[PDB]
RNA sequence: AUUGUAAAAA
RNA sequence: GCGGGGGUUGCCGAGCCUGGUCAAAGGCGGGGGACUCAAGAUCCCCUCCCGUAGGGGUUCCGGGGUUCGAAUCCCCGCCCCCGCACCA
């Protein structure tokens, strides 16, 4: 499992640098070649393409094109057949940093097999297609129903999203103490019957593509009385009351009641498991509030804590410009190992904080998420990448800053 | 020539604590309801099976409310003393319908808290799942400072009057109001009474000598704790919004007075409105004065959109406003840790936005109000600290220090509270 | 008794 | 199920009825080239594995038997296809 933390970074890497990596015209071809064609057939394709680009028009395009289309010409002879995972290459060349040219050509196999095919030459690289090695979990649906209107939208990962929402008016005056029932009745037995009845069509228009759900259940949150009516209707009959993961009684509706909803319904939906890693952050946060002291907060503490025993859990926010550093020592013959980030960095003479200003210099840097999943296992038991898009997510980088444990031990700090 | 004061009163109560059926008697003790409207309130509810709600069924009055003898929207009924006019405010006795009991403990500035006395129903209010918490944090929240306790359900099978419920009534209250809305110990009125039958609401009871003092409508009429007529440029909350006869807006008048066919403007939205009626309270008037529960009808350019929990304001001198603030928070029962980035649901008078802790400032103390030199990574249960905090949308608000009615706000997760907050400073 | 894509007109 | 006939080198198909003169004709396809800007007709070369000197190693479904020697002769196994039939 240690080595598909390693993967999964690699891959969110990659995915990002492959659009950074962009260059102008046509010069920046993506070729994914899928399991098990014929090398022949694709070296000749592209002889045909080489042939019709020794045109295209525009000098420097051409040139450059025909010498793309050449890196893969001649690499592609290096295969003896196509892997049973395919071949996904690309080639073209880069302005990057500083304005500068770099000629790229890469050529890899997939970890898990490519599901796709692709010849295209644009300005930039295309990597959607690197998104379905790592795949899903799903995606939800969540209706919130209140007495003021009701709200459809979906929970992926812990990323609430509001797809559709209307309100309703109903008439809040019936009499002074000699109340009118026809007042009463009239104009609200159509209000709540046509609004069961549009929560309906707008659970149908939205939670069904296709002929099936596209979410993987519903989860039904709302105030009382309105929800069992709508749970047990024959508006909603068939297809969605067939997926109804959870209900939940709320306090309010809206994005106030999706929250809420969310709140209660956390261990039902599962395994989605992001919002299980919520719920870990929770876990984490309410051994912080007591005395026990097995936790452990920032990078000092953290790491010392790691250094002299074990964490049950290593818990580390994705992105994350902290890095592990070894810097011998000015005076030689000694060194020190230092986190920095982006700003102390530049300071290449230091190589520090400008308070401290004390001077190194660098030999090598691992960033402080890859040196984690590279010995999480050697240091304690399981480690936990984590989102920032949950109220639990938001304050560990905020107020932690996206790095502490849960250690086997009870620890002290500053 | 001579005006009766207009104010509403509000009933805040145990679920079960027979919050209808106190309201049904008092406008019948009061004439305000005819015998013929009695008479046919005891058939209805007779014809439909439900004997016990006849009474009640003067201020339940959907379908879920009077099949079960507690309501679920906000209710409003007139009523008239010797001294007042009153509009009497049922809060709903369900809980998820948080919403209609901020409206009406909004209306307020006096809050009768009606405990039921009754085993089972009485010791089952205190718990964190009663209603007693939930409108004790409202009250509070909205103004109140002199507490009306009044024992319900008192000459019941399993409550002769009982001196030591009473005693635990008052026991109980001291400390539980004192802990989860700071009050003090004192500016608590208690009476015993009895909703079913009136007993001790107009007339002395005969099963209960030991309580001599006043009855509810001789009272009510006669306390003179209240706090309503705010001078200043002027400034209407809306409560509630619906059409009846044209389109109508309710709301407090927190700040002066607005005559009859002028301009008002609301906020932050800006949008243009003229009055075209004046009830205030419940009866018409041309001239209506700071502190009375408006209930006015408008002429817009939108009348369904219209949103509560905006101010009206003067057109004029339009009025603060969010969406980025510092604030002193409190913290009761998150019961572990908030850190930055923590979110909640806001309540301030009849708004319930979404919130967010940007970065965390100090810490405070409860005493003296002093502040740490120093910075914290956390705040946790029982500390009290100072936070910025950004809205989802925009509010518009005053400061504690400016009107605290505008100002003090309540951190609300799950159906529980977690701080009382006050704002301090409104950015930008 | 074949085949050849993308930025030119005071 | 009972039978019957088959499975050849990248593919297709000779040749196995003639045991040593089979590392396996031929076709198609692949690879390198000329062809005279570019394809690309046409033609020529190469095309089991391994190796520095036409050497070593392994093949005609898998595995044995018989022979000095079998891809070629005999048997069993797996797999495929086809009749007929109880049952599937």
């Amino acid at each position: 499992a240690a080595d598909r933390n390693v993967e999964i970074w690699k891959i969110k890497k990659l995915i990002k640098s492959l659009e950074a990596a962009r260059g102008n015209g046509t010069s920046m071809i993506s070729l994914i070649i899928p399991p098990k064609d014929q090398i022949s057939r694709v070296a000749k394709m592209l002889a045909d393409e080489f042939g019709t680009a020794s045109n295209i028009k525009s000098r420097v395009n051409r040139l450059s094109v025909l010498g793309a289309i050449t890196s893969v010409q001649q690499r592609l002879k290096l295969y003896n057949k196509v892997p049973p995972n395919g071949l996904v290459v690309y080639c073209g060349t880069i302005v990057t940093e500083e304005g500068k040219e770099k000629k790229v050509n890469i050529d890899f196999e997939p970890f898990k097999p490519i599901n796709t095919s692709l010849y295209l030459c644009d300005n930039k690289f295309h990597t959607e297609a690197l998104t379905a090695l790592l795949s899903d979990d799903s995606k939800f649906g969540f209706i919130v129903i209140d007495g003021s209107g009701a709200l459809f939208g979906t929970l992926q990962g812990n990323t609430r999203e509001v797809l559709h929402k209307f309100t309703v008016d109903l008439p809040k005056k019936h009499g002074r103490g000699g109340q009118s029932a026809l007042r009463f009745a009239r104009l609200r037995m159509e209000k709540r019957h046509n609004y069961v009845r549009k929560v309906a069509e707008t659970a149908v228009q939205l939670f069904i593509s296709g002929d099936k759900v596209n979410v993987a259940g519903l989860v039904l949150a709302g105030s009382a009385d309105f929800k069992t009516e709508l749970s047990q209707s024959d508006m909603f009959d068939q297809r969605l009351q067939s997926k109804v993961l959870k209900l939940v009684d709320i306090s309010y509706g809206g994005e106030n009641g999706f929250n809420q909803a969310i709140e209660l319904s956390t261990e039902v939906l599962s395994n989605v498991k992001f919002i299980q890693e919520k719920k870990l952050i929770g876990r984490y946060f309410d051994e912080i509030s007591q005395d026990t002291g097995k936790y452990c907060f920032g990078v000092e503490d953290t790491l010392k804590a790691l250094e002299m025993g074990a964490v049950e859990i290593l818990i580390v926010y994705e992105n994350l410009d902290i890095m592990r550093y070894v810097l011998h020592c000015q005076g030689t013959e000694e060194e020190k190992i230092l986190y920095l980030t982006p700003e102390q960095e530049k300071d290449k003479s230091h190589f520090t904080d400008k308070e401290t200003g004390q001077e190194h210099e660098l030999i090598e840097s691992m960033p402080l998420l890859e040196w984690f999943a590279n010995n999480y296992k050697k240091f304690g038991a399981t480690l936990e990448i984590v989102t920032d898009k949950s109220q639990e997510g938001s304050q560990f980088v905020k107020g932690f800053g996206g790095i502490g444990g849960i250690l086997r031990y009870r620890v002290d700090f500053q | 020539a001579p005006k009766k004061e207009h104010v509403n009163v509000v009933f805040i109560g145990h679920v079960d604590a027979g919050k209808s059926t106190i309201g049904g008697q008092i406008m019948y003790l009061t004439g305000m309801v005819d015998k013929r409207t009695l008479e046919k309130y005891e058939r209805e509810a007779k014809e439909k099976n439900r004997e016990t709600w006849y009474l009640s069924w003067a201020l339940d009055t959907n379908q879920e409310e009077r099949d079960k003898g507690k309501t679920v929207e906000v209710g409003r009924a007139y009523f008239e003393t010797e001294k007042k006019h009153f509009t009497i405010l049922d809060a709903p006795g369900h809980k998820s319908f948080v919403p209609n009991m901020i409206g009406g403990a909004s209306q307020a500035d006096l809050a009768v808290l009606v405990i039921s006395a009754r085993k089972g129903e009485f010791e089952t209010g205190f718990e964190k799942g009663g209603q007693t918490r939930e409108h004790a944090m409202l009250a509070k929240t909205a103004g109140v400072k002199h507490l009306i306790v009044l024992i319900n359900k008192m000459d019941d099978p399993t409550v002769n009057w009982s001196i030591e419920r009473y005693e635990e009534c008052k026991e109980k209250l001291v400390p539980f109001l004192k802990k989860v809305g700071f009050s003090p110990k004192k500016d608590i009125h208690f009476m015993p009474c009895s909703g079913l039958t009136g007993a001790n609401i107009k007339e002395q009871s005969d099963f209960c000598p030991w309580y001599t003092g006043l009855p509810f409508i001789p009272y009510l009429d006669n306390l003179p704790n209240f706090n309503r007529s705010i001078d200043g440029p002027i400034r209407l909350p809306i409560v509630d919004k619906y059409k009846d006869m044209g389109t109508v807006v309710l709301g407090k008048l927190e700040s002066g007075s607005i005559c009859k066919g002028q301009q008002l403007v609301m906020m932050p939205n800006k949008h243009n409105v003229e009055v075209l009626g004046i009830l205030s309270d419940d009866v018409e008037t041309d001239t209506v004065a700071p502190g009375e529960n408006l209930k006015i009808r408008l002429k817009g350019i939108e009348e369904e959109e219209i949103l509560p929990g905006f101010i009206l304001c003067d057109p004029n001198n339009l009025c603060h406003s969010g969406r980025t603030f510092d604030a002193q928070i409190v913290i009761i029962e998150h019961k572990s840790i908030i850190c930055p980035g923590y979110n909640a649901v806001l309540h301030i008078h009849t708004c319930i936005e979404e919130v967010e802790i940007t970065a965390l400032i100090c810490l405070v103390d409860k005493k003296s109000g002093e502040k740490s030199k120093t910075r914290p990574r956390f705040v946790k249960q029982d500390q009290v600290c100072i936070a910025r905090l950004r809205t989802a949308g925009t509010i518009c608000l005053e400061t504690f220090k400016d009107f605290p009615q505008m100002g003090r706000f309540t951190l609300r997760d799950e159906g529980k509270t977690i701080a009382i907050g006050k704002v301090l400073k409104l950015v930008p």
